[PDB]
Parts: structure tokens; sequence; C-alpha cells
């Protein structure tokens, strides 16, 4: 679990005795941990995070799609209907 | 597989037959590769008129 | 080897069920031979995995939904029998053979090569884990350099073979470490192919298109899928990546995929599409566009996860080339250009425009299109600064980081 | 009777063409290709393909 590029803040910073102790008082002063608190709160797990296949798991690489349907049909049928009109032109 | 019942003038018949079907595959790659083989196999002398035509 | 790649891919034709039905049945009927003659029954159980009250299921070891299409993928108890025979025999046979194999002399040889045979039966079953663990005494032994790229081929075929493409990924680095290594240019076009559809599988279309070009000139018919399959994958991705110019010469430095002319419906539909692009003639393209993603993304095992994206980023290509050239078209005209009405164009044009990844604006009152798309020093200059504030970025958070510990 | 004639006929147009149209074109800035299409000896839409290939 990493904010922003995953190596990016791993190799940024790494614990120290001195630190651990200002690290954990920060997670507390917000009042949880935050991504465990939330399935109590709502009273389920996750089905709307299986929206879309790079949302599961990120184990391919961005589209840049957000609702992913599938864009053959609509092409299909402006083809045929198209050509109908230019038939009975 | 004619390299063991090799000693026939017939083998320059075929290099040149199959550097004509390789070109119309149109892979000219090996078209040429066995035009020049053709043509080496032809540098000895006993070659027919139609032969060197071809 | 040979007939596991064969399966893997019928099988995914009836995982889904989007695919034609005469299509889906034949494939239903080649890998259920397949099981009384390989014992392919282990494999049989990994498809009802994928499934769970969705679709081309029809199973009767597990639940049966006839809310399905598929109904010729019955799980019998003749086949679930039949494995249970066919697997302890194997086993009994092969083990009385390689225990005393190991018990006769030399371990650089023999005790290897016993080993080895272990992990070609499990691996031809479709057992992953006992594959692995009995191949992996193989390596360790002492044994040329040629003999670990071929088995670690051999464990990544697996992951093709179950069509994760997570298993896959690992142990192409492997062998992608081992190839410098052993210095044998015989098994290098053997990796050349393999890495090629990995590329493929992922959306790194760049990689791809590069190694399956080199597939042509060389392939390797051992658990590697057809020649024509090779041939359709290079096509695929030339049109992705490359435009007019690049993609013309590509395929006319090409010879070898010429020899092999379309003697397939997969790959008709993607050559067909080629022509049309680079000839700067789009008014087929648009139905081909349609074709090629029924003949060639849906059915195929590493295309379908990008079925969806490969029609979304060639809508773009295809029309930038005209606008390019263009500093004014007439929306009649465009529309005519490809085979489309006036209306559809603008809404897949309403979607490229935003993220300002085609530079076009639509004059919809004197209905034109303009291109503002800059051929100047405007151009460069977008490219520079985007780089240039990510350069302040990185060595602000660097150096203010070392300050501090 | 002849593939080949064919084949470098296809050649032959692309040639004799760009040779004419480039020297039409030389002088001018604005040019209507109705005025080309004229001149030229062809069609007022091929101009316009020839044109974007190029």
């Amino acid at each position: 679990m990493s904010t922003d590029v995953a190596a990016a803040q791993a190799q940024s910073k790494i614990d120290l005795t001195k630190k651990k102790n200002e690290e954990i008082n920060k997670k507390s002063l917000e009042e949880d941990d935050e991504f465990e608190d939330f399935p109590i709160d709502t009273w389920a797990n996750g089905e709307t995070i299986k929206s879309n296949a790079v949302t599961q798991t990120n184990i391919w690489e961005e589209n840049w799609d957000d609702v992913e349907v599938d864009d053959d049909f609509t092409n299909e049928l402006k083809a045929e209907l198209d050509r109908y009109k230019r038939e009975n032109q | 597989e004619f390299k063991k019942l090799d000693d026939k003038p017939s083998l320059v018949d075929v290099h040149l037959l199959e550097s004509k079907v390789y070109h119309k595959l149109r892979n000219l790659a090996k078209s040429k590769a066995s035009l020049t083989a053709a043509r080496t196999a032809a540098n000895s002398i006993y070659c027919p008129t139609q032969t060197v035509a071809e | 080897r040979v007939p596991n790649y064969e399966v893997s891919e019928k099988a995914f034709l009836l995982t889904q069920s989007k695919v034609s039905i005469e299509q889906r049945k034949e494939a239903a009927e080649f890998v259920l031979a397949k099981i009384k003659e390989e014992e392919m029954a282990p494999y049989y159980k990994y498809l009802c995995e994928e499934y769970l009250v969705n679709n081309g299921q029809s199973d009767l070891e597990h639940d049966e939904k006839s809310d399905s299409l598929n109904e010729w993928i019955k799980f019998d108890q003749e086949l679930y029998n039949e494995l249970c025979k066919k697997n302890e025999s194997k086993i009994k046979e092969l083990n009385e053979k390689i225990q005393k194999l190991e018990e006769d002399d030399e371990g650089e040889l023999e005790q290897a090569q016993a080993w080895i045979n272990l992990g070609e039966y499990y691996a031809q079953i479709g057992d992953k884990d006992n594959a692995e663990k009995t191949l992996g005494k193989s390596l360790s032994k002492a044994i040329s350099t040629g003999a670990k790229i071929d088995v670690m081929l051999t464990i990544a075929r697996l992951g093709f073979f179950y069509n994760d493409q997570l298993y896959v990924k690992e142990k192409l680095e492997a062998v992608n470490s081992m190839i410098e290594k052993g210095g044998d240019w015989e098994r290098r076009n053997r990796y050349k192919t393999y890495y090629g559809i990995h590329c493929l599988a992922v959306r790194n279309f760049k990689e791809a298109a590069k190694l399956l070009v080199d597939s042509l000139a060389t392939f390797t018919s051992i658990e590697l899928t057809s020649y024509e399959s090779i041939a359709t994958y290079a096509s695929v991705t030339g049109l992705f990546t490359l435009e007019r110019t690049d993609l013309k010469s590509k395929v006319i430095d090409s010879p070898e995929l010429l020899s092999l002319i379309s003697t397939t419906a997969a790959l008709q539909s993607i050559s067909s599409l080629t022509i049309s692009l680079y000839a700067s003639d789009y008014a087929s393209y648009f139905p081909y566009l349609l074709e090629t993603y029924a003949n060639v993304l849906i059915p195929c095992k590493y295309l379908n996860r990008h079925a969806d994206f490969f029609v979304r980023e060639m809508r773009r290509k295809v029309y930038a080339q005209l606008l390019e050239s263009y500093k004014t078209l007439s929306l009649k005209s465009m529309a005519s250009a490809f085979g489309v009405s006036v209306a559809f164009l603008d809404n897949d044009l309403g979607k490229f425009i935003p993220n300002k990844q085609l530079n076009c604006v639509i004059d919809r009152v004197n209905g034109i299109v303009e291109t503002n798309r800059p051929d100047n020093k405007n151009a460069q200059y977008h490219l520079l600064v985007k780089q240039g504030d990510g350069l302040l970025t990185k060595l602000q958070k660097y150096g203010a980081a070392v300050r501090l510990t | 009777g002849d593939e080949l004639t064919r084949s470098h006929f296809n050649a032959l147009y692309d040639t004799l063409l760009e040779s004419n149209l480039c020297k039409i074109i030389e002088p001018f800035e604005c040019v209507e290709i109705s005025h080309i299409s004229k001149i030229i000896g062809l069609d007022t839409q091929q101009v316009e393909g020839k044109l974007s290939q190029m």
C-alpha cells in the first residue's frame, strides 16, 4: 500500500527508530488506518472494484477506459444501416 | 534428398524453377539466393540453349 | 508439447460464448478427443473455475447451467473415470523405470535425464505443481546451458497453457537472464517467439511489433502456436504502432509474410485491413474494422483482453492521417471517405478531441473540420515543457530529502 | 495475357503523373483543384486523391 508511484517513495524514505513514533502519531491523528474501517462501515466487501479489468488488480497497464463497453456492436449497426440508405438512394 | 542419388545435370532445372515459384509467392529473398545457385550450377559448360534462356 | 497449445486455444473459445456457434461446437469436439489420447482431463477442471454462474457452463461434475449457450462442454463421469485409470497406471510404470535409472552411475547425463522425463509427463497432462518440482532437480544437476533454457520454456508453456498471464511473466524473466549466459543461437529464436506473445498479452505493442516481425524470419514449431497465428499477430501490432510510411515499409521489407498468403479466416481480415490504411483509401476500412474484431481479437487468447482497446486506438489513428494532410475537410467528404455517415462520425470524434490527442475542431455551422494540430515549432514546445516540469519536480524531491536526514 | 504488364502499368501511372503534377503546381499557391483538373488531363477527384498520399 503506497501512494503515488510505489517505488518512488519506498526508496525516498525508510524507517528509523527516531521517526517511528511520529509516524504512528500521524495515522492516529486522522483517527484510523482508513482501509479497515471502510468494509465494516458500509457492511459489504468489494464488488464495485470489479467494474473494470484494470480496477480489480493492476496486472495490466492503463487503457484510459472507464466503462469498458464494447464498441463493436455500435460500429456494426452504423455500417449496415448506412449501406441500406445508399442502396435505396 | 537427391544428394545421395546425385550425378545429374537435372538439378539445374529444379533451381531455376524454384526461383520462379518464389517470385510469385512474392518472396524475393530466397528467389535471389536460389537463382545465384542456378547460375553457378550452370557456370559449368554443358547446358542447353533453352536452359540458359530460362 | 505439441497438443497442449492446440487444446488451450480451443478451450478458450468454450470459456467464452461470444464466439460463433459452429466454431464453439467444433472446438468442443477437438478438446474432448484429446482427453482420451493425451489426458487433458485435469485441465478440464480448470475451465469450471473461470465460470461459476457465468456463461459457457454445462458441466455434469459441477453445476449445470442451462441458461448458457454452451452445452457441449459436458464434464461426464465417463471422462472422470478415464482420468483416474490413466493417471494411476502411468505413475506406476514411469516410477519403476526412473528409480533404476538413477541407481546406475552418471549424474551429468543419466540422473538429469531421468528427472526431466518426470516433468514431461506432468507438463503434458496439465498438473503444474508436480512438473515444477521435479524439473527443479533437473536444472540443479550438472547439465548444459541449452538444456536449462529448454526446460524453462517448457515451464513457461504451462502458463500459456492455463492462459494465466501471471505465471508466464516470471518464467520469461528467468530465460531473459539465462539466454545471455548460454550463448546458444539455437534457442535464441525460440525465446523471441515466446516473448513476442508476452508483449502481445500486455499493452506493450511497440516491443511486440519488433518481436513478431522477427518471428516470420525464424519460426519454431516446437511448443509454439501456428505460423498463421504468428502472422496474424504481426499484422495486428504493425497497424497499432505504425502509420502509413513506417507500416508500408514494414510489409514491403517483409517478404516472408507474403509467401504465407491468407489461408485462414483470422488472417484474411487483418491482412486486408493493412492494405487500406497505407494506401490512403479508407473506404473499406470501416467494414473491415468490424471483421478484424470478430475474427482476431475475440478468438485469440492474448487479444481478448485488448479487444475493446484496439478498436478505440485505431479509430483515432485512421482519422489522424486524413486530418494531417488536409488543412480543411468537409464533414460530408470525410464521411464518404470512411464509408460512414456524418452524424455517426461526430460521436467518435467527440471522445478523442478533449483528451487532445487528435487535435481537431469541427465547425458544425460551416460543416468543415479544421485542424489545429501544430506542424511548426509550437509542436516542439508542447513536447518540451511537460518534460521540464517533471525535471524540476524530480530534483525538488530528491534534493530536499537527503538534506533532512 | 500478361500479369506482369498489369503490375508495372500501375507503377507507370504513378511516375508519369508525379512528374506532370509537380510542374503544373510549381509557381502556385491557393490554386484551385478545378483549374488543375483541366490542364493535367485527369478528373477533379483524382487530383485530390493523389496529393493526399504525397
